[PDB]
């Protein structure tokens, strides 16, 4: 089934430490997601998740001791915890 | 005849065989109507929105919607649907 | 009188698509009007037919004196004013 207004929540983990959990803002909400499809659709480019506050006016910071291992050959991982969306029904008129 | 299932203003046999809208009512299609500028419409008699757009078969066929919609979207089989896009300069 | 929730943007496109725009440019004042046209392709378009003279008479509220339209006292007859069209209107009016 499709999901309208996809608003996932993701975690960023460096070694065993969850750097931050960010809910999708208005910049990173997908209006349509049909089964078997993807957002952005195939042939486009991935969307950038680079804000952490509710109104998308604050970047995601990391520590100096975290950046030190980030530049020392260690990678970060992303885990999705939950996704919230909508479904379509007909009202009393027909819309 | 007069049976209507999808509950629009167009009967079953009219949608199944062919109809045209004149004077805001649906009538059977006759081939002599073509030279007056009328069009033949066929729809789905079990669905109220054949194309899936917000407007029903009657609204599309009779042109009873937003007047800015192009006249080639008035037949039920063609959807009224925008393809808005963005380009950078 | 309620003026909240009544937007002109809902009627801008529906009006621009079935009308012709006429702009009368007098001295130190300008007017712009939209007059409803008629589609001859659609047999169910019962909009009354109008000529350019009647459109100009209706849009700006001009009154005839001897068959020639006057705005207030300024002659607006086609032989007393300068008419400017775009390429599309000029092509559609030269053949008619
Ligand atoms: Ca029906
Ligand atoms: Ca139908």
């Amino acid at each position: 089934a499709p999901m309208y207004k996809v608003t996932p929540t993701t975690n960023l983990v460096l070694d065993g430490d969850t750097l931050s959990t960010i809910k999708a803002q208005e910049n990173q909400i997908g209006n349509n997601l049909s089964p078997g499809d993807t957002y952005p659709k195939k042939g486009l480019s991935p969307l950038a998740l680079n804000t952490m506050d509710q109104f998308s006016s604050r970047l995601i910071p990391i520590n100096y001791d975290q950046l030190k291992k980030l530049d020392a050959g260690k990678q970060i991982k992303l885990e999705t915890t939950q996704v919230s969306g909508n479904f379509g029904t007909k009202n009393s008129s027909g819309q | 005849e007069d049976l209507d299932t999808d509950n629009d203003n167009i009967p079953d046999s009219y949608e199944r065989n062919g109809y045209t809208i004149k004077d805001l009512i649906a009538v059977k299609w006759e081939d002599s109507f073509a030279e007056q500028g009328y069009k033949k419409y066929v729809s789905n008699y079990l669905e109220s929105n054949t194309a899936g757009d917000p407007y029903t078969d009657y609204e599309k066929a009779s042109g009873s919607f937003d007047k800015a919609i192009k006249t080639e979207a008035r037949d039920p089989l063609v959807a009224a649907y925008p393809i808005v896009g963005v380009g950078m300069e | 009188i309620v003026t909240e929730g009544n937007s002109w943007s809902d009627y801008i496109s529906q009006i621009d698509s079935i009308s012709a725009s006429i702009i009368l440019d007098t001295e130190n004042e300008s007017y712009e009007r939209r007059v409803t046209a008629k589609n001859l392709q659609d047999p169910e378009d019962k909009t009354p037919e109008l000529t350019i003279g009647e459109a100009i008479e209706k849009a700006f509220g001009a009154t005839k004196k001897d068959g020639l339209l006057y705005f207030n006292d300024i002659p607006i007859d086609e032989s007393c004013v300068e008419l400017i069209f775009d390429d599309n209107t000029a092509n559609k009016i030269k053949d008619s």
